[PDB]
């Protein structure tokens, strides 16, 4: 039993509950047990408790005296129990009972009132039990029940005469998934007081009995509303008829298998926000089948449309102008789709569309020509998201509609190209470009000339040719922040290319062949390459096959924060290659080959700390080697992480997979 | 549903009084207890299974466990003596109640019944009919024995009688007629009425001389 | 760089096995990995892409899963020709790195070789040094322990072994012990014999020959 | 306080329909925190469940087996009452009629009507006949001289008794009805007075019977 | 019809140039990249690195950067991969495939047939064949086996074949073993059911590349010496 | 804001060499590249190379391979070209350019450098006064700059105070083999014998500077 | 090595007209091209770059069309300082090429007559042993003007140079400098010399003259 202000007793196997609990609890834990009572008796002296959750047990019954033990009690959860019959004396004297969890107590119907006298619930959960109905009172109480929750019942009908008992209560949640309603009686719905949300997942209804369900729907107060999985095959302008009448902003259509979208379907809300068509299988967007959602602000259709049939050659078609009604969508989501391409109107209308997210949208999209993005001229779109879309070559142009375009993820495709720089034309706001992971990109001087305005420049395993010009082709990105050129194995780079990057803050360089080009016998001397980086904050240098270090490559970087030079085959280090880093706060150097750790190196780079990372390396146990090691881990602040497991010498053999931390310092 | 409760139990007054009311799992609903005194109205006594209303004395209390709900009052007096009816509404049935309980008050000492008749009224004789009213009031027990006497002959011939009731102040009362004719009211020489208390009796008579 | 391991190194498995190799990288590769197949003596075979992704013109049993820093190869129905080594590569950098590989062999029952000894040719004992070959003919295990006996004496080291691939069918290796020695050593003994021990077989049988007699 | 006055027929010809009204006084009959109802008392002390009735957002109205199909409750949201309506009567529906009011939330009765009495017989509702009983010539040294009226010949039951109309209340003594062997009922009700104020003090009874629509009211003439 | 056809063997001494050739045809040879492949007798798979026909870009693995020159000729459809100065250590095989980009990632589907360097202090020597048959009476079971014995040459490969490449099923060619000379010896058998004595002509015929030698041969036991 | 800033002109001696000078200002020297133009007169112009300010790293154009050599002084913010065996074909205008945000322009320009091959030493200008022998509405005034080599002079009136109405014509080629420039200027009748007309001619080859007032009025 | 062929050889169109210059790229250079205008002495002023893009502080006027090897420089309604000499340049690959240049003169509809004036030798430059006569004509149009030198009644040959300035930034009229230069001698042998004035500005061919000893 852990005492932390809340008891806590879990999977402790206790076949009946605790005695020497201290009187300062206030919340008990009593998940997966084997309590099959719970007599009053065995709480008394714990009155002070406010939350009691007992579930995963073998509880038969509740004793009514119980309640009274805990006249503070507001959250009570009697999960997954034996919990089969209720009374009116069960929950009686609760009550300041705010939550009830009722589930999967294999509850077959409910007597009489049960709650009545729980008129301060806020939220009941009755699901995963064998309810046939929704009848729980015979009076009108629980004004103060907020969620009622009925997931996975025999519910067959919603009846006026059942749920009129929470006529002066204000519903904000009414989850009906998983039931098998093949009824909706007359005014049942306006039986509630306040119905915000309806949840009719897993519920088989299709077109016509959703039809008739809009219709029970009409002239109430509802918000939310969730159909998902209904199997609702098809919709016409007759299907959501009487929603018309609410001012409903919610609405969930997904995994549907919704084959045919007819004209004007959901013109009769006007008022909807959020609309949810992810999964579907729908053959052909017709032009007005979007028609009135001029409202709505965000807008899903990831996987909406059919796959491709292959042999039958069947494209899932969207006709032009079919997003023009949506005037104040600002969301649009198509990723993951078959879409045969984009046609010259497609996107037509969306004047507020600031996301837009193809990602995978297209079976092919192998060229980007300067007519391909025509539709978006007018939105004033920020984010574009093009990846896996299979794009080969992107001509020049091919941007200039997007503007106001900051940001443009053109990452895991098959790009392979010269960057001639009009790639770029129009992009005069643009922030960051993702172009990681594709075919190859062929660098030139005026590659990245017409966006100066770049700040993140992302070019992660795209094997960059001629990156090792001399005019860099890196120059005019004058605001560069961010630079990402791992995975790319380039074995050559010049000096300048990091020139004119003196706003650069953050440096990828993981993962290259830099190795030869900081060695003494390189020709013309080792490359300097982190000249001039005044700025330079994380700097990513591992897996190079870096085993030599100049003295001076990290001289202008008074502000570098954060180095990483793991994963190399580093050993011996010159004396002050760390002394111009006095802001220095992580070292990782793990995975290295070091095998000595002296003053004259790690002097000024262990000043100010936080963080050090050389977990695998085959340090020598000797004074002249680590004596000034141990003694500073011994008095250091910085938290290192596996101090005591990792730090292993793999000499001289008297040390031996020796921990350093445990080295004598009294013999030097 | 079947609620059953035992037909009579007496007790002495000033004594713990128990009431039983048996039924399957009758321990899981609120039970109620009403009172009911013959020519009133019932009033109840006991909501809640041990809740006493507005106006209603701390003697009554109440308990609901297992198949019995049993009803207490202790320091029994006179004017406790009345019917007793269990109620529970449980299912669509909506109110169930029970057999019902008749409680008895014993002693209360015996007393002498008071014994008055009245002879038909002119205005009967104008109507030409004839009946004589035998009115006995407070005594106990009420079990008596009355018997109408024309001289020596008794006569039990046209003769109405009812069961002896309760008054207000706890002792019993009862009410006797028999009907004649002016004639035979003007023959016989004197008709009696002889009431049989405890073995003891008590006589009132009248004649055409009047 | 990036180091790839797989895992187990060699297995052995029966004709109609559900066989699952693992494949571990150092660091997370992501989804980019590959399963290619190496026939003994022949060029590898692309069999799976993208770790999950089924080439074209590849089989059906073979299947492929797993992401991050964990993949699996999965061979649904191993048959007489699946065996090979099987190497996985990653892509996540353009320095691809490829795993040691894994072996896999077949389970097939036991099986008795067929034993035939072979004396030196004339032409070359015409040069000056004789040279006796041993063969074992279709057999199951590849433990096989080949003696050879001059005139009822074991001789050692003088004896090279070569063992051939598993049958494209049965499964059955094929075992040749070459012997050497001089010319003058061929005519100063008298019985050449080859014993062969195995698994297959009971007692070692014994294929001789007897100098000038054959 | 809350108030029931119940009326209705006392006498209700067999294979008709038995009417009974329920106005309430200090709570509104269609609203919630207030159930209503009826509920009969056949002779004999068996006390039977008939019917109840309550408000939520539709009418909600729960009867017996009993009374089958032969019964309806319907409630007057207007003037703020509520009936009850018995079709095909036979002489066992006669009974003593309570109207009773139920108390959320667990049902109980905190609230009764002070009862009608309906009979089933086919006849034709009698007239009682009340003469004043007082002593031909009294003249004797007690302190007590008993007054009292006589009710006879009535049909159906009950008749109510008083004495100055409500002001003489301790020393009256009402006696049961009997049943005479012609099929009516006769009735007694006594009094005891001083002697000292026999001719110096009225005494009138009163008398009312509910299905003949008969209120008669009597002096006794005292005798010196 | 995709193909990838390398260059023959090679075999030369520690300090020679050195240049396999691997040429495509069928498909688009400017299109795809191609690839390099080395392998070492009995160890898995290394890569070496990459180039493109078009503009003969090169990207070489970090071991071998400076150790090696991958080149290309966009004329003939042909990469090549040289030496300037062979080693001790550059004994292996060496594939050439095509890396098409699937997936999203570089996978190489077309390989050839493999190019094998040899490079050792040692000389070239021509094999020495010599026939395998069992006495003349020992044969009465149910099937013979006769035998080709390729003794004594350097240095791989040596291609055995029966009756010009006729016989297929029923031969089997065992490995190579390294004498301690610093030789090769190859032994190669045919086996044949009861009819062995003299039924068919059974001719195993031996080719050497490196020291281009081809040599036939009957086998037959002879019953005296 | 930003001024490249080289010689007015540089006189030199066939076979010779000379540096050109191109100081920086206004803005960090190790930013731009510094690039060079070759113009000769009524010509093209002709792109020489670009300089590294950083590394020295230097692009050149294959004409200007061997007769153009870049350096730059780090320390003094300077581009230095030095032009090798010089002919008459090389005497033209020399400028310094630099790039801007976009690399593809050519904002900054240096006031150019000429350069005139001729072995001839240099003379300084003969400046003669020029006034009329008459008034009229519009009386005209003016200088003659004879007699100097090489090009150019500059020739201001009245310290630069006197700006409108004044014609400085370009200079011409003497048979003599000696440039010879005139300016003028026009001024009202009324104002010839009120205020003081003095011309400033400055030779930048022969260091003089000479202040000719044209009396007569 | 790309290069840069420009169109036309020279230009003249008046005030309020349309003109367009035109290049063509003997190779690809995308769009990167350069539009530099430059007056006589001055270092050449940007005026286009990328073909379609306006420098900070040009006039709208110009403006810059793009197609395939074809880029053009187009300014609508000429101003009379748009004159000087234009120039392009591509940014593609290096070295740069510049074009061959148009000089753009411009027109007025009006004829502006010279203000003749005639100056003569110094006395100060007597002593050199070199007299030169100067005749100025004083912001006229056209261009097309004749000079006559006249030594006592007879025209000089060959003897006198004349030196034009550039376009008014303004009003458009050119001033010419015509020099008679003779030796003290040839200056001292005659007395009264004149230059004689023949433009379509004034009515009558205008002579200005002076003696010798008169100043
Ligand atoms: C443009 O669209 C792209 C989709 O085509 C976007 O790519 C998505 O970006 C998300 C967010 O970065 C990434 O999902 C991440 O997954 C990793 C790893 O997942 C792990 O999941 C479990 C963990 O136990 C297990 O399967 C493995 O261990 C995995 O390692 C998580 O660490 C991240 O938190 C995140 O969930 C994917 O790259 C991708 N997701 C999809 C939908 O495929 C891209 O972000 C878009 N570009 C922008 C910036 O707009
Ligand atoms: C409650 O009891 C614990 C155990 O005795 C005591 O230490 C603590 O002070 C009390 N309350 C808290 C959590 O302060």
């Amino acid at each position: 039993t852990v005492s932390h202000e809340v008891a806590d007793c879990s999977h402790l196997k206790l076949t009946q509950v605790p005695d020497d609990l201290p009187t300062n609890i206030t919340v008990l834990n009593l998940t997966h047990n084997q309590l099959r009572r719970l007599p009053a008796a065995n709480f008394t002296r714990y009155s002070q408790l406010t939350s009691l959750d007992v579930g995963f047990n073998t509880i038969s019954k509740l004793e009514p005296e119980l309640c009274q033990k805990l006249p503070m009690l507001k959250v009570l959860n009697l999960q997954h129990n034996e919990l089969s019959q209720l009374s009116d004396k069960t929950f009686a004297f609760c009550t300041n009972l705010t939550e009830l969890h009722l589930m999967s107590n294999s509850i077959q119907k409910i007597k009489n009132n049960p709650f009545v006298k729980q008129k301060n619930l806020i939220t009941l959960d009755l699901s995963h039990n064998g309810l046939s109905s929704t009848k729980l009172g015979t009076q009108v109480q629980l004004e103060n029940l907020q969620e009622l929750l009925l997931s996975n019942n025999k519910i067959q009908a919603l009846k006026s005469e059942e749920l009129d008992i929470f006529a002066n209560s204000s519903l904000k949640k009414l989850e009906l998934s998983s039931n098998q309603i093949k009824e909706f009686s007359p005014g049942c719905f306006h039986a509630i007081g306040r119905l915000f949300g309806l949840f009719l997942n897993n519920v088989q209804l299709g077109p016509s009995l959703t039809e008739k369900l809009c219709l029970e729907l009409a002239n109430t107060s509802i918000r939310n509303l969730s159909l998902s999985n209904s199997q609702l095959s098809t919709t016409s302008n007759t299907t959501f008829l009487g929603l018309k009448w609410t001012n409903l902003t919610m609405l969930d259509l997904s995994y549907n298998n919704l084959n045919v979208v007819g004209n004007d379907s959901f013109a009769w809300l006007p008022q909807l926000e959020y609309f949810f068509l992810e999964y579907n299988n729908i053959q052909h967007l017709f032009s007005h089948s979007l028609h009135g959602l001029f409202n709505v602000r965000y807008l899903n259709l990831k996987r909406s449309f059919t796959k491709q049939s292959i042999s039958l050659a069947s494209l899932p078609k969207i006709d032009d102008f079919s997003f023009q009604w949506l005037k104040c969508l600002e969301h649009l989501n198509m990723e993951d789709n078959d879409i045969p391409g984009i046609k010259s109107n497609m996107f037509t209308g969306l004047i507020n569309l600031k996301y837009l997210s193809l990602s995978n949208s297209f079976t092919s999209l192998r060229t980007l020509t300067n007519e391909t993005f025509v539709s978006l001229a007018h939105s004033p779109l920020h984010i574009l998201n093009l990846t896996k879309n299979k794009i080969s070559k992107i001509e020049s142009d091919a941007f200039s509609w997007l503007g106001h375009l900051e940001v443009l993820d053109l990452g895991l495709n098959e790009i392979g190209q010269e960057l001639t720089g009009q790639e770029w034309r129009g992009l005069e706001n643009i922030f960051e470009i993702y172009l990681s992971y594709n075919k190859y990109l062929q660098l030139t001087r005026n590659s990245f000339a017409l966006v100066p305005s770049l700040q993140r420049l992302m070019l992660r395993r795209v094997a960059l040719k001629n990156v090792d010009s001399s005019p860099s082709p890196f120059q005019p990105l004058r605001n560069l922040t961010i630079l990402d050129l791992s995975n790319n194995n380039i074995a050559n780079i010049n000096d300048d290319m990091l020139e004119g990057l003196e706003k650069l803050e953050i440096l990828d360089l993981q993962h290259n062949n830099l190795a030869r080009l900081w060695k003494h016998a390189n020709p013309g001397g080792p490359i300097y390459f982190l000249k001039g980086l005044s700025h330079l904050h994380i700097l990513n240098l591992e897996s190079n096959g870096f085993d030599e270090i100049p003295v001076e490559v990290f001289k202008d970087l008074f502000e570098l924060k954060i180095i990483d030079l793991g994963l190399n085959n580093l050993n011996t280090l010159p004396a002050s290659v760390f002394n111009n880093q006095v802001s220095l706060k992580s070292l990782n150097l793990q995975k290295n080959l070091i095998t000595s750790v002296e003053k004259k190196v790690f002097g000024p780079a262990f000043r100010n700390l936080t963080e050090l990372d050389m977990r695998f390396n085959p340090f020598d146990c000797t004074c002249e080697s680590i004596a000034w090691f141990v003694n500073w881990i011994n008095e250091t602040h910085t938290n290192i992480p596996e101090l005591s497991s990792h730090y292993l010498c793999n000499t001289p053999p008297h040390y031996h997979g020796f921990p350093v931390r445990l080295f004598d310092t009294s013999s030097c | 549903s079947v609620l059953t409760q035992p037909p009579s139990v007496s007790v002495a007054p000033g004594q713990t009084a128990r009431i039983s009311c048996s039924g399957d799992n009758i321990g899981s609903y609120y039970v109620h207890w009403y009172q009911q005194k013959p020519g009133q109205a019932p009033v109840l006594v006991i909501y809640e299974d041990s809740e006493r209303p507005s106006g209603i004395p701390e003697r009554f209390s109440g308990s609901n466990s297992g198949n019995t709900a049993t009803l207490t009052i202790s320091g029994t007096q006179a004017e406790d003596e009345a019917d007793y009816y269990c109620s529970s509404y449980d299912d669509p049935n909506f109110q169930v109640f029970g057999g019902g309980t008749k409680l008895t008050v014993l002693g209360q000492p015996k007393a002498a019944p008071s014994v008055t008749l009245f002879p038909p009224s002119s205005e009967e004789l104008q109507a030409n009919k004839a009946t004589l009213v035998c009115l006995i009031s407070d005594f106990y027990p009420g079990a008596v024995t009355v018997a109408w006497k024309a001289d020596s002959s008794p006569v039990k011939a046209g003769v109405e009688t009812t069961t002896p009731s309760k008054q207000s102040n706890n002792k019993y009362a009862a009410s006797s007629y028999l009907s004649l004719t002016p004639e035979q009211w003007k023959s016989h020489r004197s008709y009696s009425c002889q009431v049989t208390h405890e073995g003891s009796t008590v006589e009132k008579t009248v004649a055409p001389t009047e | 760089d990036i180091q790839m391991t797989q895992s187990p190194s060699s297995l052995s498995a029966s004709v109609g096995d559900r066989v699952t190799i693992t494949c571990r990288a150092s660091q997370s590769i992501g989804l980019y990995l590959a399963w290619y197949q190496q026939k003994p003596g022949k060029a590898p075979k692309l069999l799976i892409y993208a770790a999950s992704s089924l080439q074209s013109g590849v089989p059906s049993r073979f299947s492929g899963s797993g992401s991050g820093t964990d993949f699996t190869l999965t061979i649904s129905s191993l048959q007489p020709e699946d065996f090979a080594t099987y190497y996985c590569q990653q892509g996540n950098t353009l320095s691809y790195t490829f795993g040691q590989g894994t072996k896999v062999e077949i389970k097939r029952t036991v099986a008795a070789p067929s034993v035939f000894i072979f004396p030196p040719s004339d032409e070359q004992l015409k040069s000056g040094t004789a040279s006796v070959v041993c063969l074992l003919n279709n057999f199951y295990p590849r433990e096989a322990k080949v003696q050879w006996k001059v005139d009822n004496a074991l001789q050692s080291g003088n004896s090279q072994e070569s063992v051939t691939e598993q049958d494209s069918k049965d499964s059955t290796y094929s075992l040749s012990s070459t012997l050497t020695l001089s010319k003058a050593d061929y005519e100063k003994h008298k019985v050449y014999a080859c014993e062969v021990t195995h698994q297959g077989l009971s007692s070692p049988v014994t294929k001789s020959f007897n100098r000038g007699e054959c | 306080q809350v108030q029931l006055q119940q009326s209705g027929p006392g006498l209700v010809k067999p294979s008709q329909t038995l009417s009974l009204t329920c106005a309430i006084s200090g709570d509104s009959v269609s609203s919630n925190s207030a159930a209503w109802g009826w509920i009969r008392q056949s002779p004999g002390r068996g006390l039977e469940w008939l019917g109840i009735i309550q408000k939520r957002s539709k009418w909600y109205n729960n009867y017996a087996v009993s009374v089958k199909s032969r019964i309806t409750i319907n409630p007057d949201t207007s003037k703020n009452q509520f009936s009850l309506q018995l079709n095909s009567v036979t002489p066992e529906d006669t009974a003593v009629y309570y109207c009773a009011r139920y108390s959320y939330p667990f049902y109980s009765i905190d609230y009764w009507g002070q009862g009608t009495l309906v009979t089933v017989s086919s006849a034709s509702t009698k007239g009682p006949s009340v003469f004043p009983l007082a002593p031909c010539s009294r003249s004797t040294s007690e302190s007590t001289a008993a007054l009292g009226c006589l009710v006879k010949d009535y049909f159906p039951e009950p008749v109510t008794v008083s004495w100055n109309s409500g002001a003489l209340t301790s020393g009256v003594h009402t006696f049961p009805a009997v049943l005479q062997s012609s099929g009516l009922y006769s009735l007694s009700s006594v009094v005891t007075v001083p002697s000292s104020s026999l001719g110096t003090k009225t005494y009138t009874c009163n008398v009312d019977h509910k299905p003949s629509n008969t209120k008669v009211d009597k002096r006794v003439h005292h005798h010196h």
